[PDB]
């Protein structure tokens, strides 16, 4: 298929990979009894395996000549052959959280800025607003993007200190 | 028998020792410099090591480059 | 024959580490390079770039490197 | 021997005279602030450039400077 | 032919490990305490 | 008193201590800082210099070129280039016992030799060598070149020969000569002797300065060249069984392109290159004759950079006054031909192991390990130069007021925003490479491989796919029989070439996967890094917050003191001091990666270095651990062979790394007042004090103490590594 | 106001003496002489190290270095309020006063000093190097 | 770890300071510079943590070393 490579549920090395873990998690089994706590804890450890590799097999994941999955980094590629949630989604959900977080901060800092003493404000907590804009937070592309069309996301070059040159 | 726990230990309270030696330095050298006072300390065994410190110093050097060469040189 | 090599590079090393903190612990209140060591407390940075480089001068710099030497022995 | 220079922004607060440890630096009288004082460095032959003065200096930027020369005895701080 | 004779190794290396080597450092040696008129 | 040494500085020779002897040898190139220098007198010691280098680097391969027709066995490695290893020069070592001397005595000499790893023999055996007797003249030849231009040196600093000022400033003239004359000519030369020399030498002809002047290198004599006839040249070719340095299967073709590599020799086609060297010296010749020098005709370089200014003021006031700003300063001309000349030497690296243009040089895998890491630690060194150059021209020759508004004072003017930019991008790279690593090798530890995440690099195998590969089935560009770029080449070069690239047993356009995806975004990170910390250094050397005045301080100085909470390591010359490590590191990561993939390659077994090259952990055991088995084993209690050299070279190295770690570490203060008390020691000794110093011995400054550190770790770096590289490629093969 | 002239024939305060004394530039190049007057016997420290007594009345010891004398000086005048005085002697018996140049300490102004070294403008208003450049030596854009 | 030690011993604290400058301006660009200015390590806290760094990427690097091979062959 992409790049070579060929899906993990048609996949000889893939599976031979499987039937490695699975022999030596049972290997390891059979020097315990059968109603003691190890057995039980290594039983549960196969069947995580088991299941992982049937849900990674599910996802129609592209594996290697090594038997071990691939990502598609490219988004016309991603999204042509059905393989936008290994790079794609996950990037747009660390991009929410991201500016989430950098917005909840920027708020913070921008509310305790004109108070009488911020540095008490950064090194004390103020949990109540800190929560409050925590909360506020969810509609951060909404207002950032609304705050970038307003011109009020910047600061003018008069008011930045720089060097001498 | 248990050679894990022999070495472990070993290991351990040597490194433990060490530490406690050169913080013992740290502070000999913390009381010489805040609760020195030279009023009290005239003639004694403390400020006559103060007088001749720089032939300590000088000796010890030389016989860490003595060694120095007589161990790594093998 | 390897274990005398070896003893000696343990002497070898304590006496390094005895010559740095040694240093350290005489030299804390003054020397030829600095006479008012004391004054400058017993941590703290350096005395500036003069006299050739004044950098690791105060005791605490030297319990720094007797870490080392001591990290080096053990 | 080590350069050192006294600007027009001192303010003559005689810090730096009173921090250099080995008599560089002096107090004349000036007109240009309220204490009537400058520093001037008239024994820079004696200078090492521990830079004592610069750390004193309470100016922004810094009236005194220290820009390090040619080394000699006295300025290397030799005692042999 | 430009070909060195078979003792040459076994005088030059000598040579350029410990006699120009002793007349260079030598050399240089006096050069940099010479004194200025 | 004051001394003689040394004779450009007064104040230095002043100077009672030891600190006069490092500081005047380490000043002495530093013209522009001497006692009275002008700006004529600066240009002609430069120019001295430049002749004295130039009969350095011939006398030097003179050298080389005399050991190997003497000690060495180019007579019999040209018989068998692939069973016969080639021997650099003889040893003459009297500490040698008798199993040194027996274990050294390799290659089929009659005493101990050291066997090579520069590949002069494939690219002699090449360019048409074949019997010591072409080496010796070769090297009595090039000694003379070097004589000459050591006279050369000496002659043009006497009087009625010293070249003028006016004479030095002019670029127009300078360029063209260097466009038309050193570039075009040397390279038209160049396809004389491949067309004449190498190319009847390839295929069984013995030509030389006794009979070139009565044989013909074509059967038809210059006739289609005046007639324009020119395809008659490339007919009749190398055809696929020729063998190298005999008559049979070889052609009649003096330029032809057929691209690919030789099937024997698994190189470059000696036709395809002389018809490179033609087409090159064609064009050098004409871009020879652009600037007006004395005939009317022709460009001033003032005039193109001035009418380049864009209307919308976007780059202010554009190139105006960079004439001046760069012809006068020495630094930009030297920054900017650094630059070019690291990048050039990278290029060159990369192409010579991808394209192997010497014979036999592909089967020989210490040569090509050696000469890839050769020249991407000299490219390093000589981009961390370029940018510490820069950072002199913005201290000691920028100009504000002749620079008003040109690109140049547009840098410092938002250089915050290129530090803060590259400190985001070196930030990102650092986190993402360095957290897939400890994931895979998480995933690896805690047994489940699958778990790891390995990106494909779909970018760069799509580049591969454009070029002709058809292993990841792009199918488009060169890989799709029905496209124009395929049909437009299927009569010049394109045949070879796809044969070439589609063959896996080469060094053409390797297959990749996650694991080079990863190790490709650490290189990523160390350029950006080194980058980051040379360019803020350079913007940052006139001053920034912290110091507003320190283009007053010059290029190096130790600090401003500890005020201001402290200045350590605050001048440019420092931020290219903590450059060097990370340019060290990034050509470490650049150089294991090479390393590791080819021997894989070589060993036969690549899925080896596709399976633990994603983690961590297998860079560590698979490659550090497992490949120098046999370099410490050169010497132990039961004997030594000839690995014993690399061996103690890899000690050595180690060594001096970790010597370099206390100048690194410790800094001068402890050093200043141990030596005191050494003074006092000496002083005070009878027998001994009668023998007095006349440098007053004191520490090492703080400058001297980060170069001193740096040399250490950049010696040890370089000797350690090529110890294991060439133990381990040399013990494996 | 008079230059004093130095005694040779003054008291110094009784110490066992040390290691960190003078050394051969005290012979060779030059050497410092440190005199004060004691209202009472007092123990101090000595710069070099060690614990001296000083003596009623006057009072002289002998330095390597220009620092050590002023550290001394620094050391009696902030802990038992004297005011100590020193020169520098040189091997043919040249002596010169150094510390205080005209009696006065250097920390508060006094009438008849002449400021030397000074620049008339600010840091931000000096040359750029190109300027300087070129010239005898090293020169500095501060230097002029 | 023991190699990150590397990066607060072989430098100095003015560089980090005009660098915390550049990524100050690149924070007062965006509004988001805290009221604490951000100062970089002083020379002896640098010191101080390359070698609390360097002690222990390296103690922990010998103690994974021994217990890992007296556990698998002891
Ligand atoms: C971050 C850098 C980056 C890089 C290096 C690539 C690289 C690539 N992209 Mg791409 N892409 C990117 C960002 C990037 N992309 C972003 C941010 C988007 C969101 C807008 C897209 C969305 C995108 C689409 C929709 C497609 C690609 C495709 C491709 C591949 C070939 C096309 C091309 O090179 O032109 C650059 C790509 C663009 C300018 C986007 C427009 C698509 C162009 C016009 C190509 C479409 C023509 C045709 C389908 C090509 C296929 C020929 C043949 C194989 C059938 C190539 C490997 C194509 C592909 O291979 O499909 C699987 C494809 O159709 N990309
Ligand atoms: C009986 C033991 C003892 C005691 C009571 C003291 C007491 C004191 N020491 Mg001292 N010292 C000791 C042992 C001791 N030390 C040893 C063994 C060493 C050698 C390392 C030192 C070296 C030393 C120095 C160099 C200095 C002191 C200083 C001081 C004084 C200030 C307190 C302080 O350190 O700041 C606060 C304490 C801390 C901030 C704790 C630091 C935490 C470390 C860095 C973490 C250790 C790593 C941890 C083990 C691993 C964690 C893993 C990580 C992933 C979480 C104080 C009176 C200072 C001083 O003289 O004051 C002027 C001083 O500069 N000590
Ligand atoms: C492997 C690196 C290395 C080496 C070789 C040294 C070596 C030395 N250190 Mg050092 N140190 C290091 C790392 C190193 N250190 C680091 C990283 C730090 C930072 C923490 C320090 C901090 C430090 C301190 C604080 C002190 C030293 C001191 C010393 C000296 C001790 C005297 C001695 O050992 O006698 C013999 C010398 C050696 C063993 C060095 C190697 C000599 C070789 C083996 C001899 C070869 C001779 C050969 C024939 C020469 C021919 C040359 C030819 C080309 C002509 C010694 C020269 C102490 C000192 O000043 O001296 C008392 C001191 O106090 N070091
Ligand atoms: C510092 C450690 C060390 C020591 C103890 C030795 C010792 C020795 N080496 Mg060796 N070597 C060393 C380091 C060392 N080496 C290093 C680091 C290297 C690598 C560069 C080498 C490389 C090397 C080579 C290549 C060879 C040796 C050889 C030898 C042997 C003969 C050397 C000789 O005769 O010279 C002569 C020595 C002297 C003239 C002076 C001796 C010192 C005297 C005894 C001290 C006097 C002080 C006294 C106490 C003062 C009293 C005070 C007053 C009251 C009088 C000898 C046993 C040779 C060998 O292999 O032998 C088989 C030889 O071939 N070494
Ligand atoms: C830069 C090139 C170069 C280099 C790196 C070497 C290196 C070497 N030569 Mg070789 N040599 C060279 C050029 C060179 N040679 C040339 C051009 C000739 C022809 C005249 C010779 C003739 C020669 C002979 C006959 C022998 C060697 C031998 C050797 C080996 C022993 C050490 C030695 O220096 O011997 C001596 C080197 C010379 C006599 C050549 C010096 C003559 C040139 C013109 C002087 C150059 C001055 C230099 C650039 C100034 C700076 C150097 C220094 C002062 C800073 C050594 C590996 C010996 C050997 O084979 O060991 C097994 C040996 O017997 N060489
Ligand atoms: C780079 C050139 C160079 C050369 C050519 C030599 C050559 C030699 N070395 Mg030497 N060495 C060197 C560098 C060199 N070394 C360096 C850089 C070091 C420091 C790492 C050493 C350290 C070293 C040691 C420790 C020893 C040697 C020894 C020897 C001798 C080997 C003994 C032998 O088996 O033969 C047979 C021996 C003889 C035939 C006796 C010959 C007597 C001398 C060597 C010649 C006559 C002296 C001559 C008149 C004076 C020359 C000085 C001149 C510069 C003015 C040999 C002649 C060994 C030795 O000295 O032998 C006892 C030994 O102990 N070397
Ligand atoms: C046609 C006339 C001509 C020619 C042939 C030259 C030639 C030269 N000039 Mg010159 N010059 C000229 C006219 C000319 N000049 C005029 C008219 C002026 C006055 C306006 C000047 C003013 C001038 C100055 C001020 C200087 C020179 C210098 C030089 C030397 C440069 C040294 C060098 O970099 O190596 C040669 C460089 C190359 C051959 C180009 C290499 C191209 C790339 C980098 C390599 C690619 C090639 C290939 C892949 C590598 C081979 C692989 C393998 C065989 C190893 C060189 C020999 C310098 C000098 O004097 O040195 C003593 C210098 O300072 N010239
Ligand atoms: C065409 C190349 C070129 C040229 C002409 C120059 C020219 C100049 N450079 Mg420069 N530079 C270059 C490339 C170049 N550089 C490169 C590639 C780097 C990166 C490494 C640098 C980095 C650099 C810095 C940081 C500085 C200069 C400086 C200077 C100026 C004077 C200092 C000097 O050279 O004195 C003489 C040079 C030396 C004495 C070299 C020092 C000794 C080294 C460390 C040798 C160590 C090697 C070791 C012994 C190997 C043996 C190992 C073995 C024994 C095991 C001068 C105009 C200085 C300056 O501008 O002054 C303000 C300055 O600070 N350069
Ligand atoms: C292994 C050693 C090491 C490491 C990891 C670094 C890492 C870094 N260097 Mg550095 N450097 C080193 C050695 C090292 N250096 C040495 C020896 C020198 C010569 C002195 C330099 C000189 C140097 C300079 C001059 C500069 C850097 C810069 C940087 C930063 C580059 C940005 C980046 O890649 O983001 C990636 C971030 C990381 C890799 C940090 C590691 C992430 C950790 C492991 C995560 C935290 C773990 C966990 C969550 C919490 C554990 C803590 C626990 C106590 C609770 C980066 C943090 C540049 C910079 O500052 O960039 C802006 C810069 O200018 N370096
Ligand atoms: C600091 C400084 C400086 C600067 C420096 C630098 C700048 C460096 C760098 C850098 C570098 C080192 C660069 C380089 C680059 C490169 C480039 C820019 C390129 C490119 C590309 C292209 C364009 C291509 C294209 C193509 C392709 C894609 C492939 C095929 C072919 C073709 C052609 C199509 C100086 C000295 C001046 C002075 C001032 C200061
Ligand atoms: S500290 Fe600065 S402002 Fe105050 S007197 Fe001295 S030079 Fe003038
Ligand atoms: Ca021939």
């Amino acid at each position: 298929d992409i790049a070579g490579l060929t899906p993990c549920s048609e996949s000889k090395a893939y599976a031979k990979l499987e039937k490695k873990e699975l022999k030596t998690l049972e290997k390891r089994l059979k020097q315990y009894e059968a109603d003691s706590a190890p057995a039980v804890a290594l039983k549960a450890t196969m069947e995580r395996t088991k299941a992982r590799f049937a849900n990674y097999a599910k996802a129609g994941l592209l594996c290697g000549n090594d038997g071990l999955p691939h990502l598609i980094a490219d988004p016309g590629l991603a999204l042509k052959y059905g393989h936008a949630g290994e790079v794609f989604i996950p990037t747009f959900g660390f991009l929410y959280v991201a500016g989430y977080i950098g917005y909840v901060g920027r708020q913070y800092l921008i509310a305790v800025k004109g108070e009488a003493k911020p540095t008490d404000k950064e090194i004390i907590i103020d949990v109540p607003l800190a929560t409050k804009l925590a909360w506020q937070g969810a509609g951060w592309p909404l207002a950032a993007v609304q705050e970038l069309q307003r011109g009020t996301l910047l600061e003018k070059e008069e008011n930045i200190t720089v060097s001498p040159r | 028998t248990d050679y894990g726990t022999q070495l472990s230990l070993f290991t351990h309270h040597t490194w433990i020792g060490g530490f406690c030696i050169v913080g013992a330095g740290a502070h000999a050298a913390i009381f010489m410099v805040r609760d020195y006072d030279p009023t009290n300390n005239y003639n004694n065994l403390l400020d006559r090591v103060i007088r001749h410190r720089d032939a300590i110093i000088s000796h010890l050097n030389w016989v860490c480059i003595f060694l120095g060469f007589h161990s790594f040189g093998l | 024959t390897s274990d005398f090599m070896v003893h000696h590079i343990h002497a070898f090393t304590i006496h390094v580490t005895v010559l740095i903190l040694l240093k350290g612990v005489l030299f804390a209140r003054s020397s030829r390079l600095i006479p008012d060591k004391a004054n400058l407390g017993f941590r703290f940075p350096c005395d500036g770039p003069g006299r050739g480089g004044t950098c690791q001068v105060s005791a605490w710099d030297h319990v720094f490197l007797g870490l080392f030497w001591m990290y080096n022995s053990l | 021997a080590h350069i050192v220079k006294i600007y027009d922004t001192c303010i003559g607060c005689t810090q730096c005279v009173r921090a250099c440890p080995l008599d560089v630096l002096e107090m004349v009288p000036w007109d240009g602030c309220k204490a009537s004082q400058m520093a001037s460095a008239p024994r820079t032959e004696d200078c090492v450039g521990c830079k004592r003065c610069e750390t004193a200096c309470p100016t922004d930027f810094l009236s005194v400077r220290v820009y390090l020369g040619s080394e000699s005895t006295r300025s290397m701080g030799l005692s042999y | 032919p430009f070909v060195p004779p078979s003792w040459a190794p076994s005088v030059f290396v000598p040579l350029t490990g410990l006699v120009l080597p002793a007349i260079a450092m030598a050399t240089l040696f006096v050069y940099i305490e010479k004194e200025a008129p | 008193a004051t001394k003689l040494f040394p004779k450009f500085s007064q104040g230095l020779a002043q100077d009672p201590t030891t600190r006069r002897i490092w500081y005047g040898l380490a000043m002495a190139h530093d013209f522009e800082s001497h006692d009275g220098m002008t700006e004529e007198n600066l240009y002609q010691k430069i120019f001295a210099s430049h002749f004295g280098q130039l009969s350095i680097i011939f006398l030097w391969t003179s050298g080389n070129l005399f050991h190997v027709a003497w000690q060495g066995n180019f007579e019999q490695w040209v018989t068998d280039p692939v069973h016969i290893r080639p021997i650099a020069h003889a040893i003459w070592d009297p500490h040698f016992g008798q199993p040194a001397v027996e274990a050294f005595t390799r290659g089929g000499a009659s005493g101990p030799v050291n066997i090579s790893t520069s590949g002069v023999y494939q690219w002699w055996y090449t360019i048409g060598m074949r019997t010591n007797q072409d080496l010796y003249v070769g090297s009595v030849f090039l000694a003379l070149v070097s004589a000459i231009f050591l006279f050369a040196g000496w002659l043009h600093l006497q009087p009625n020969f010293q070249p003028s000022l006016s004479w030095f400033k002019d670029a127009e003239s300078r360029l063209n000569h260097h466009l038309s004359g050193l570039f075009g000519v040397s390279s038209l030369a160049w396809t004389g002797h491949l067309v004449h020399v190498a190319i009847p030498e390839s295929r069984g002809q013995h030509v030389g300065w006794d009979n070139f002047l009565s044989v013909l290198p074509h059967p038809q004599g210059l006739t289609p060249f005046f007639t324009g006839n020119w395809a008659a040249y490339a007919q009749s070719p190398d055809t696929a069984s020729h063998v190298f340095g005999t008559a049979q299967g070889s052609g009649q073709a003096i330029l032809t392109f057929l691209g690919g590599f030789h099937p024997q020799t698994q190189s470059l086609w000696l036709t395809d290159m002389a018809h490179h060297h033609l087409a090159i010296a064609v064009i050098f010749i004409v871009a020879g004759h652009m600037y007006r020098t004395n005939f009317g005709i022709g460009h001033r370089m003032q005039a193109i950079l001035e009418a380049h200014t864009p209307p919308s003021g976007s780059l202010g006031a554009g190139h105006k006054g960079l004439f001046d700003t760069v012809n006068n300063s020495l630094h930009f001309q030297l920054g900017l031909a650094l630059a070019s000349v690291g990048t050039i030497t990278s290029l060159v690296a990369q192409h010579m192991y991808s394209l192997p243009p010497y014979a036999f040089q592909a089967i020989d895998f210490t040569t090509q390990a050696a000469l890839y890491t050769h020249h991407q630690y000299i490219a390093g060194f000589i981009m961390c130069g370029a940018f510490a150059h820069g950072a002199i021209f913005f201290i000691r020759d920028y100009d504000p007021e002749q620079n008003k508004g040109n690109v140049l004072a547009r840098m410092l003017d938002h250089k915050e925003a290129l530090i803060s930019h590259l400190s985001w991008v070196s930030l990102f790279l650092g986190f993402h490479t360095l957290g897939l690593y400890v994931h895979n090798d998480v995933m690896q530890a805690f047994g489940t491989p699958e778990k790891q995440i390995l990106i494909e690099p779909v970018f760069a195998q799509w580049i591969q796919a454009a070029h002709g590969k058809a292993l990841y089935g792009f199918d488009f560009l060169l890989s799709s029989k029905t496209s124009a770029a395929f049909a437009n080449g299927q009569s010049l070069w394109l045949p070879g070439w796809l044969d070439a690239i589609n063959n896996n047993q080469n060094s053409l356009f390797l297959t990749i996967g996650p694991g080079d995806f990863l190790v490709h975004h650490a290189i990523a990170l160390g350029l950006h890094t080194t980058t980051l910390i040379l360019v803020k250094g350079a913007l940052d050397a006139r001053g920034s917050k912290l110091m507003p005045d320190k283009k007053d301080f010059g290029y190096s100085f130790p600090c401003d003191g500890p005020g201001r909470g402290g200045t350590c390591d605050i001048s440019a010359y420092d931020a290219f001091y903590l450059a060097v490590f990370w340019m060290l590191n990034t050509i470490g990561w650049v150089t294991f990666y090479w390393h590791w993939k080819h021997l894989t390659l070589w060993q036969g077994n690549v899925a080896q270095f596709d399976e633990s090259s994603t983690y961590l952990m297998g860079w560590l055991r698979d490659y550090l651990w497992l490949n120098s088995s046999q370099l410490i084993n050169g010497y132990n209690p039961f004997g030594m062979n000839s690995l014993s050299v690399w061996a103690w070279t890899f000690l050595f190295g180690h060594l001096i790394y970790a010597t370099g770690f206390m100048f690194l570490i410790s800094w001068r203060g402890y050093w200043q007042e141990l030596i005191e008390t050494l003074v006092w020691a000496h002083e005070k000794t009878p027998l001994a004090n009668l023998v007095y110093w006349k440098d007053k011995p004191v520490a090492l400054s703080i400058v001297q103490a980060r170069l001193v550190g740096l040399a250490h770790f950049s010696v040890g770096y370089i000797f350690t590594y090529a110890a294991f590289l060439i133990a381990s490629t040399s013990g494996r093969f | 106001w008079t230059v004093p002239t130095l005694n040779p024939d003054t008291p110094s305060p009784i110490f066992g003496g040390s290691t960190g004394g003078l050394l051969r530039k005290a012979q060779t190049e030059e050497f410092y002489v440190i005199t004060w007057e004691a209202k009472k016997e007092q123990i101090f420290e000595m710069p070099t190290g060690g614990a001296a007594i000083m003596r009623q009345g006057p009072n002289l010891l002998k330095f390597g270095k220009k620092e050590q004398c002023l550290a001394l000086t620094t050391q009696l005048r902030n802990k038992f309020k004297l005011t100590p005085c020193f020169y520098r002697v040189f091997p043919d018996g040249k002596v010169q006063y150094l510390h205080p140049a005209d009696g006065v300490y250097p920390e508060k102004v006094n009438a008849g000093r002449v400021g030397a070294n000074q620049n008339m403008r600010r840091i931000g208003q000096n040359v750029n190097p190109i300027k300087v450049k070129f010239s005898g030596r090293m020169m500095s854009p501060a230097e002029i | 770890v023991w190699a990150f030690s590397l990066m607060f011993l072989f430098s100095g604290r003015g560089y980090w300071q005009e660098l915390i400058e550049s990524i100050v301006w690149a924070h007062n660009k965006l509004k988001v510079a805290p009221a604490i200015q951000p100062r970089a390590l002083s020379i002896t806290q640098g010191r101080a943590v390359g070698v609390a760094h360097y002690l222990l990427g390296g103690i922990a690097t010998t103690w994974s070393f021994f217990l890992a091979r007296i556990i698998s062959v002891g």
